[PDB]
RNA sequence: UAGCGCCGGCCAACUCCGUGCCAGCAGCCGCGGUAAUACGGAGGGCGCGAGCGUUACCCGGAUUCACUGGGCGUAAAGGGCGUGUAGGCGGCCUGGGGCGUCCCAUGUGAAAGACCACGGCUCAACCGUGGGGGAGCGUGGGAUACGCUCAGGCUAGACG
RNA sequence: AUGCGCGCUAGGUCUCUGGGUCUCCUGGGGGCCGAAGCUAACGCGUUAAGCGCGCCGCCUGGGGAGUACGGCCGCAAGGC
């Protein structure tokens, strides 16, 4: 049971731009580049100090958001990466980039992760030419992710495929769109990601 | 009290200390008397005729 | 009475350095002997150099520290910051090769009484043997 | 292998039959201190051949009577008596450990 | 003290003393009240606290708390008893779960009702 | 150039001919997260001027701290007063797991991936100065090398 | 289909109305006796979300039974003082025995569970295959620095 | 309000009592002031509450309570 309901509230709130509607967080009307304090009836009064839990807290709540899973989901996740070889932060980055409906928003099929869901669940994207309709499908470095055959006449994915002519998708993939699909060429670095996240903060928060 | 403020400012102590000095405070140490005019006499005109010739 | 000797003389190591005496006394034996020698090569005391006092053996060990430090407190630094006894008598310590302790990741050293000797952490565990844990200095 | 333990001798009060004090050293499971305890063994011996303050070994063996199932393997020592005058007075101070 | 004393005596652990003997180590019990009373709290608060005196189905005759802004509990009403003690009257340990056998959920409730348990309004 | 963190602020009272006289008291930490920390006290009839005079005492009054890989040379326990404080090395991709003040402290000196505990008496002021002490007491393998060879 | 608990500090999240030491809240410190961010309601907010809270019990925090890892002049804690049994512990040098101790080899340490690597259920939970680890015991062989034992000496403890 | 034994760690001063090569030096007691160090602080500091080793005793928040019951001892008060 995601979070449904309203989007640019948890923009104001984190104080930063999270990219969670598509389109229109990137013309003037993201309600951050009007009206960038927190919302509610105290949203325009001078802030206190914040507390090292609320500092935290802030930050985990922001990384959550952006990829829009459950509490319960991101703490199995980060008790998977923290059981792990290698840093931390990294490896519990890139278990979050391995999910099927954020690779889908990644390759431009969808416009936020919000959609990469439901094209996901409702059966328009294949992995190997096997339908997988399950957002949280971990892929594979080298995997294939495509478009359902049925599923190729939806004004939805041309117009969307349109937008990614000429343009630059993440060093760690490649597309082809003239065929459609798309290659998971290995896990993203820290570096190749362009999250406003400090990950050391999420680890302080999950120790305690 | 001024050794222990040059001490605190890291400024260099040299000192004609006696037998009832702490040799341990005193950067460069001259062994000698605190007493004794003579003595005084001796060393400070030493040492200003070596700074005097220095310049 | 006299219940522990090598524990006396790391004491008595330990209580001149804390005042800074340039050699100290210690009644002789081989066990302190080869101590003695452990802790020379490894350069925490300047030497050992075996001496009678009225007809009685003693070891009088040199010991080391470091530059003349600058302002208040002009006292130089230790070269044996710490010392201390692990196995004593009334709870002896011993360990094997996967047991073998590791000092302040590798800057202190830890003496073993091994099958094989008197040997350092390191120069047992290259030779893979345990044995009890006398000190660790540090 | 058949268990095989040394001691003392500690009474010959019964007919072929001996009491073996048997010592044993281990570390404690917490405090790591090397402990030391005692157990006694009724040992048989057919023979009479032995007596008061001779270390002994004792072979276990099929039950000869109730407490006996040790035999006498063969003699060690003999005259060790300090042992025995050892267990005897730390056996005899229990009179004075009575309350009423 | 020296490892000799250690192995010798050991060390005494520490064990923990039940805050809800007439539980019976069980989460609630079912009682029977006999007085229902109010008391006076302690000394720094002021008010008119409602007591009930229940008997439990364990051999125990034990004073519990009602909370909320009003109840129903008559002098033969079936409870349920929970643990909780009451820090100002000197005696009472146990609270009433409002709104199981007998004693009914508080009225025009809005923000809590899980507790003090009373079904969700109906909106329309 | 530095930054500030604010440990703690603390009003004390004096007493009068029949009345009470307040003072402020601020622990102030400084640091520029590459190995330099200083920690001041400050005493002063009002919030502001104590901060100051905490931010002023703090400047005098630095240690270097040697990093490496963002973290301690060895493990380390150092004991204040009643107040007790263990540092650990830990690998990278730890984070740093301290109470308020040790966290506070060890942060401003670029420290990324740290063990702690505070033992016996918890006072702030106490923790905060056997921190700092246990930065002055670290070294590395040049300078214990440096000491024992030559 | 969207609920539930919180918004004084601990502990993320604040204003108005109602009441006025009442009614009530409470895990601790504590709120309420007229402008209550702590009671009841509303609007907002925060945290989880087919779940959310409470009660009971266990480990943690508790280094608060302290082996790792505590203490006793005044905070709780040196026996009123001797003599002394069992026990615990014990100087220097040389040799024998290998008991403790250390090491090598080997037999166990069932499966399942735990760890790692691959896989099968569209993923996961779940399950399959493979590998390793493992405290502790038994057997064979080895070492002798330390503790033990047995001999031979020494005078720095002790006693004449 | 400081268990016993042993060893090590600057000194200065007063005093009781032995020895010597008697200005002084070397033992054993009793007191003050103080290095390093220790302590929450007061303070301790070669007569340690410093640094160590061995053995014994004892502590685990206040009150209820040295009370209750039981056991041992006492003529009893009472004691453990
Ligand atoms: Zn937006």
């Amino acid at each position: 049971g995601r979070y449904i309901g309203p989007v640019c509230r948890l923009c104001r709130r984190e104080g930063v731009k999270l990219y969670l509607k598509g389109e229109r967080c990137y013309s003037p009307k993201c309600a951050m580049e009007r009206r960038p304090y927190p919302p509610g009836q105290h949203g325009q009064k001078r802030a206190r100090r914040p507390s090292d839990y609320a500092v935290r807290l802030r930050e985990k709540q922001k990384l959550r958001r952006i990829y829009g899973i459950s509490e319960r989901q991101f703490r199995n996740l980060f008790e998977e990466a923290s059981k792990k070889k290698g840093v931390t932060g990294s490896v519990f980055l890139g278990l979050l980039e391995s999910r099927l409906d954020n690779v889908v928003y990644r390759l431009g099929f969808a416009v936020s992760r919000r959609q990469a869901r439901q094209l996901v669940r409702h059966g328009h994207i294949t992995v190997n030419g096997r339908r997988v309709d399950l957002p949280s499908y971990r892929v594979r470095p080298g995997d294939e992710i495509a478009v359902a055959e049925k599923s190729r006449n939806l004004e939805l994915i041309r117009q969307n495929l349109e937008a990614m002519k000429g343009r630059k998708v993440g060093p760690w993939l490649s597309l082809d769109v003239e065929g459609m699909k798309g290659k998971f060429l290995r896990l993203p670095d820290r570096e190749d990601l362009a999250l406003p996240v400090n990950e050391q903060l999420v680890i302080e928060f999950y120790s305690r | 009290i001024a050794v222990r403020e040059a001490r605190k400012l890291f400024i260099p102590v040299i000192a004609l200390a006696d037998t009832d000095s702490d040799p341990d405070l005193v950067d460069y140490i001259i062994p000698g008397n605190d007493d004794a005019i003579r003595s005084i006499q001796l060393i400070l005109s030493r040492a200003v005729d070596l700074i005097i010739q220095a310049r | 009475m006299l219940t522990d000797p090598i524990a006396d003389m790391l004491t008595r190591i330990r209580n001149a350095t804390r005042v800074y005496k340039e050699s100290t006394d210690v009644p002789a034996s081989r066990f302190k002997e080869e101590i003695l020698r452990i802790l020379a090569r490894e350069g925490f005391i300047k030497g050992y150099e075996r001496v009678d006092v009225d007809g009685k053996p003693y070891l009088r060990v040199y010991l080391k520290y470091g530059p003349r430090r600058q302002g208040p407190d002009p006292r130089p630094e230790q070269v044996i910051h710490h010392i201390r006894r692990i196995s004593k008598p009334g709870r002896r310590v011993y360990v094997g090769v996967k047991e073998i302790p590791r000092v302040r990741r590798g800057l202190g050293i830890a003496i073993l009484s091994t099958s094989k000797g008197v040997l350092t952490d390191r120069e047992a565990r290259k030779l893979g043997v345990g044995g009890e844990l006398i000190c660790e200095v540090w | 292998p058949k268990k095989v333990l040394t001691g003392v001798v500690v009474s010959d009060k019964m007919q072929k039959t001996v009491t073996v004090l048997v010592e044993r050293q281990f570390p404690h499971p917490l405090y790591g201190k090397v402990i030391k305890r005692s157990k006694k063994y009724l040992a048989h011996d057919p023979e009479e051949k032995y007596k008061l303050g001779d270390v002994v070994e004792i072979i276990e063996s099929r039950p000869i009577s109730k407490r006996k199932r040790f035999r006498v393997l063969r003699l060690v020592e003999s005259g060790r008596m300090d042992l025995v005058e050892k267990y005897l007075i730390r056996r005899q101070n229990y009179e004075s450990l009575s309350k009423r | 003290p020296t490892i000799n004393q250690l192995v010798r005596k050991g060390r005494e652990k520490v064990r923990k003393k039940s805050k809800v003997p007439a539980l019976k180590g069980a989460p609630f019990r079912r009682g029977v009240c006999t007085v229902v009373r109010t008391v006076t709290p302690k000394k720094p608060n002021s008010a008119l606290r409602k007591v009930a005196k229940v008997r439990l189905t364990s051999g125990y005759e034990v004073t519990a708390y009602i909370p909320g802004e009003g109840h129903n509990l008559q002098e033969h009403s079936v409870v349920l008893i929970r643990g909780g003690r009451v820090k100002d009257l000197p005696g009472v340990r146990y609270h009433i779960v409002r709104g199981v056998y007998d004693a009914a959920g508080v009225k025009d409730r809005k923000k809590s009702r899980s507790k003090y348990g009373t079904k969700k309004p109906k909106e329309a | 150039d530095f930054e500030e963190k604010m440990i703690l602020i603390r009003r004390t009272a004096r007493m009068q001919a029949g009345g009470r006289r307040f003072r402020f008291g601020a622990l102030v930490v400084v640091g520029d997260r590459q190995g330099r920390v200083g920690l001041g006290f400050g005493k002063a009839p009002e919030v502001p001027l104590a901060v100051q005079k905490a931010g002023y005492y703090a400047r005098r009054n630095m240690v270097e701290v040697p990093l490496q890989n963002g973290t301690i040379p060895h493990e380390i326990e150092v004991e204040f007063g009643a107040s007790k404080i263990v540092l650990k090395p830990a690998a990278p991709g730890t984070g740093v797991i301290a109470g308020a003040v040790p966290r506070a402290i060890l942060e401003l000196a670029g420290v990324t991936d740290i063990l702690t505990k505070e033992l016996g008496s918890r006072n702030p002021i106490n923790i905060a100065y056997a921190t700092m002490e246990a930065l002055r007491q670290l070294r590395t393998k040049a300078d214990v090398e440096r000491l024992r060879k030559g």
